[PDB]
RNA sequence: UACCUGGUUGAUCCUGCCAGUAGCAUAUGCUUGUCUCAAAGAUUAAGCCAUGCAUGUCUAAGUACGCACGGCCGGUACAGUGAAACUGCGAAUGGCUCAUUAAAUCAGUUAUGGUUCCUUUGGUCGCUCGUACUUGGAUAACUGUGGUAAUUCUAGAGCUAAUACAUGCCGACGGGCGCUGACCCCCUUCGCGGGGGGGAUGCGUGCAUUUAUCAGUGGUGACUCUAGAUAACCUCGGGCCGAUCGCACGCCGGCGGCGACGACCCAUUCGAACGUCUGCCCUAUCAACUUUCGAUGGUAGUCGCCGUGCCUACCAUGGUGACCACGGGUGACGGGGAAUCAGGGUUCGAUUCCGGAGAGGGAGCCUGAGAAACGGCUACCACAUCCAAGGAAGGCAGCAGGCGCGCAAAUU
RNA sequence: UUAAAGUUGCUGCAGUUAAAAAGCUCGUAGUUGGAUCUCUCUCGGCCGAAGCGUUUACUUUGAAAAAAUUAGAGUGUUCAAAGCAGGCCGCCUGGAUACCGCAGCUAGGAAUAAUGGAAUAGGACCGCGGUUCUAUUUUGUUG
RNA sequence: UCGCUACUACCGAUUGGAUGGUUUAGUGAGGCCCUCGGAUCGGCCCCGCCGGGGUGCCCUGGCGGAGCGCUGA
């Protein structure tokens, strides 16, 4: 029953308007269906023109983009760590746009060790199971043994990312509006944005 | 840090600022490329729009607005908000019976970009029409000429 | 209202249809089609009012329902189909062919044309865009989209459409010295050579035109239709040659043309 | 046709008002032979409503097993005409009225580079590499059995369709393009080494969707545009990639020609919406207002067709005001226009065209391209109809007509 | 209700005695204000672009301004108010045009009226030197 | 200065009654959205009575039953 008209306000001078019609249908607004963390549940809406809006109520996965490596994989959303509008939305674990989430780094770890042949996020004791020994210590051909070592020089990672790879949980920021498209996509936090939101979460407590 | 005064991260959204570099990139220079664009009606983009560090999504030289419609003017009266000023336009209204005019005025709230820094009240400013930026703001400051009592 | 209007009052009709005051409350209300409803002549007005073939708005139904009427080479069974500028009306049971061109006074005209000319029409290019795996398109003023155009076709030019196939044969570009017809405004239906085109960026281009007698006029750019390359029209012209007579000499023509009688 | 005339004193010249005079509009009186056009329940009561009508719809081309007719010929799936009912579409227009409403509506002028658009017209529709010579279950009309005082109320039982509801291939199809990549080959090097080709194996491939990154065919006055490339996603309340009907009949078991319905997306048409600039009557016995509860602005989002305090969180303390804000009034819907008029003006504009609003008063929805719809639904407040007292149904500011009101307005 | 009403007055009234100048003065807003000042650079085929100059008001032209109404052209409705018809012996016609304030576009004029332009010269025009960033052509391609 | 008849309006006891408009507080029909709920309606199973085909086993046709089976509406 919400109405997002402009005529229920005061004028710029401060005078109140006497209205000249009743609430029209194109002025409507619908309730906020806040997207929580759970197994997927979307409910389609019928909007103007007969089109569809995917009003998501629970979401569990969403594909994110490691920007500096051109790697887009579908991860598992874990948590909400910080929301820069309201902080009661963090204790309610609501997924909105531009909220910082914890994702699962395991699809990116499998891409990194497949593309660069370097162990990422392993402990110092380095218990290396044989099923990934064949991708970390493979048998290379004559032209491939130089190609992998040619890739291996610039295969460095900023150390703020590797501490997240140690525990398996990356920081990500949602860039799509889940209550309107039904998806929770986004990107992985890298660099200056990462060390901004890190100290925001640290000073939050 | 001189930009990030907010609670979310101020970032120019078109520019990717996490490109991977090599040892001549980390030792050479920490270079943030900036996004600027040309307003198409013969308004020069200021050098502050090309050299600044401000972030503004409603700046007509660096943000996401396009100037279309009427291009107008007015003089500054009150600069007491965040990034927006109040200009008053003065005009004469012809009364037909008396064959005479009368002084009239109307105010406009108008967005002032941070590239136009050191603007004092009482100088002529060109404004340009865009989409609604807030409840009362629909024009954007395009060039600032100074009052004749300057030097 | 709530949703679109389906009626047209008679006094609210376009002036150039020349509907009288006392025949009804309503006017024919053109169907949606290629043309704006202010810029068109419905097929009921061309048959009943102009040509005097029909006598009522039921005989236009009885004529169009025998499929006797082709508008741009396709048979039209809507009596309020908006025929507009440069549209070819082929009636094959009688043997006539018409083209809708404006005359000097801002209306349309019964312009009978030869069936050797009725195989083509001109269109004006309105927007050119690429898309769909990099394939270029036109959009003309009839909403005809002709993908794969010539790369030297740009906006505001004139193509020549073959009406049996739909394809472009050859074109004219927007330049000075080209023969143009004005299709809107107070200089509507006037034919002259493009003299000059003044640019107003962020507003409308003004295109100064020169007559074949020396009478210069101007329009906005959107009321300009390039008809010929140089001074030779690629279509035929009406009985008057697109040259507007002032009312004094328009009177002199009548009071001297009655003196040929006896 | 740029006009005056009687009235103050014993008489005079003035100020000055009363009175006449001429239109034009509402009423009304008396009178009224012909003929042509023509307004007409606006004003008071946006008061109240008996009765009837004002919105429906089939082509060759969605569904025919009604003998309801008749018709070949009687094994001939369906000759035909066709009520009914399912399906589709419309009912959002037109008509009526003027209660609201004073920067609001509206008019001119621009904008959508900030959005949706049934339809029409043009485009596109083997562009995707992975039972089909045809898929599945119901349901009306119909038959048959009932309930209730009562309604365009419906319940149960038995059949049967689809362009309703669903599910779902083949074909094009041979490949191609990107990642991978055992292996093989070639050149050079004594050799190591360096460089270049071919390649089985697995993975992903279109166009729409959502995110991120790269480079810079066509465009604008200016795009964060249009296209291109790369990595992924693609909603079970699913996104396209046709299980459809007709008419003439065929060409060498295949290959067919004209249509009708569909259909995502693009364009167009018809619009709608939200904005820009300028403009309106009376009042100061209305001079300060707005800001807890959004007032002005900033940041992040929510919602919404989209731009925005539209809304929420955190901030900043602003925004309008003698150039008359704010408040009140209007015997105010606004214009196009109408009366009068030397020139200037003044007053009217409910009323047939454009735009707004509203269907007794507020409010909320369903369906749909489009409605906050009232000849749709759900409530509440106000009236009010039937009743067997348990219930049921309402909305004339549509056309007629009635009552009431009134100085004041036509035919069921 | 309009004219008459120059009895609302901008045109165009009145204010000593007929109704009426504030007791006097200062004063912000408003309103009004004295003389004065005679188009060029980089390109295309001498002719077009692009720039102006300090910004406007004014004036003239243009284009855009719904139809109906109003004005007005044509036409013997039997005249007229109307209408958009008609006319000739199948043809020939018409269905024009003006007006459409203020605001907004456009182009010419430069009188009037507002406004700038250097006065502790961080002033104009010249060629001289320095500091910082940096174009993308140059070296048969290639770093 | 001082005598008769009536109207207009206000005060006007009566804490006379009835109804509007602004708000204080409390209450809150009905729709929509969310989280549940699950009356009923299928489907797939499993056995039992059994045919045919292929070769004790698989697929088919009629049913019947049971299960807090496991799914859809």
């Amino acid at each position: 029953g919400i109405s997002r008209d402009n005529w229920h306000k005061r004028r710029k001078t401060g005078g109140k308007r006497k209205p000249y019609h009743k609430k029209r249908k194109y002025e409507l607004g619908r309730p906020a269906a806040n997207t929580k963390i759970g197994p997927r549940r979307i409910h389609t809406v019928r909007v103007r023109g007969g089109n569809k809006k995917y009003r998501a109520l629970r979401l569990d996965v969403g594909n994110f983009s490691w920007g500096s490596e051109c790697c887009t994989r579908k991860t598992r959303i874990i948590d909400v760590v910080y929301n820069a509008s309201n902080n009661e939305l963090v204790r309610t674990k609501t997924l909105v746009k531009n909220c910082i989430v914890l994702i699962d780094s395991t699809p990116y770890r499998q891409w990194y060790e497949s593309h660069y042949a370097l162990p990422l996020g392993r402990k110092k004791g380095a218990k290396l199971t044989p099923e990934e020994e064949e991708i970390l210590n493979k048998k290379r051909s004559k032209k491939i043994q130089k190609k992998y070592d040619e890739r291996k020089k610039n295969a460095k990672i900023s150390s703020l990312l590797e501490e997240q790879f140690q525990q398996g949980k990356l920081l990500a920021c949602i860039a799509s509006r889940p209550g309107q498209c039904g998806r929770a996509d986004g990107y992985v936090l890298e660099g200056k944005e990462l060390e901004f939101y890190l100290r925001k979460i640290k000073a939050r407590k | 840090a001189d930009i990030q005064t907010e609670r979310a991260y101020q970032k120019q959204p078109t520019i990717f600022q996490n490109k991977k570099r090599v040892l001549l990139g980390e030792t050479g220079k920490e270079k943030l490329p900036r996004y600027y664009k040309n307003i198409g009606l013969g308004f020069k983009t200021p050098k502050e729009a090309i050299e600044g560090t401000y972030i503004d999504k409603k700046c007509p030289f660096t943000g996401n607005v396009s100037i279309r419609g009427r291009i107008l003017s007015g003089v500054v009266t009150k600069m007491k908000m965040q990034r927006t000023i109040v200009i008053r336009r003065d005009y004469l209204h012809y009364i037909r019976k008396y064959n005479r005019f009368e002084k009239r005025h109307k105010n406009m709230s108008v967005h002032l970009s941070p590239c136009f820094r050191d603007v004092q009240i009482g100088d002529i400013v060109t404004v340009g029409e865009c989409r609604p930026l807030s409840k009362t703001v629909r024009f954007n400051v395009l060039k600032v000429t100074k009052a004749a009592g300057t030097k | 209202a709530r949703g679109p209007k389906k009626h047209l009052k008679r006094v609210a009709a376009p002036k150039h249809w020349m509907l009288d005051k006392l025949t009804g409350v309503f006017a024919p209300r053109p169907s949606t089609g290629p043309h704006k409803l202010r810029e068109c002549l419905p097929l009921i007005i061309f048959l009943r009012n102009r040509l005097k073939y029909a006598l009522t708005g039921d005989e236009v139904k009885k004529i169009c329902m025998q499929r006797f009427i082709k508008i741009d080479g396709k048979v039209r069974t809507d009596i309020t189909y908006p025929a507009g500028f440069m549209d070819v009306i082929s009636i094959d049971k009688t043997g006539e062919n018409f083209r809708l061109i404006y005359d000097t006074k801002g209306r349309f005209a019964v312009h009978r044309i030869t069936p050797e000319e009725a195989k083509y029409k001109l269109c004006k290019v309105r927007k050119i865009f690429v898309g769909t795996k990099g394939i270029p398109h036109l959009v003309t003023h009839d909403a005809r989209t002709i993908r794969y155009p010539d790369p030297l076709i740009k906006v505001n030019d004139t193509i020549q459409i073959d009406l049996e196939t739909g394809k472009i044969t050859d074109f004219i570009k927007f330049d000075t010295g080209n023969l143009c017809m004005v299709t809107g405004g107070a200089n509507l239906g006037r034919i002259g050579v493009i003299t000059n085109r003044e640019r107003h960026p962020g507003s409308f281009d003004v295109v100064h035109v020169k007559d074949a007698n020396g009478n210069s006029f101007a329009t906005r750019l959107s009321n300009i239709f390039v008809i010929g390359k140089g001074n030779k029209p690629w279509i035929s012209l009406p009985r008057g040659k697109g040259i507007r007579l002032t009312i004094a000499e328009e009177r002199d023509k009548r009071l001297a043309a009655k003196q040929s009688s006896g």
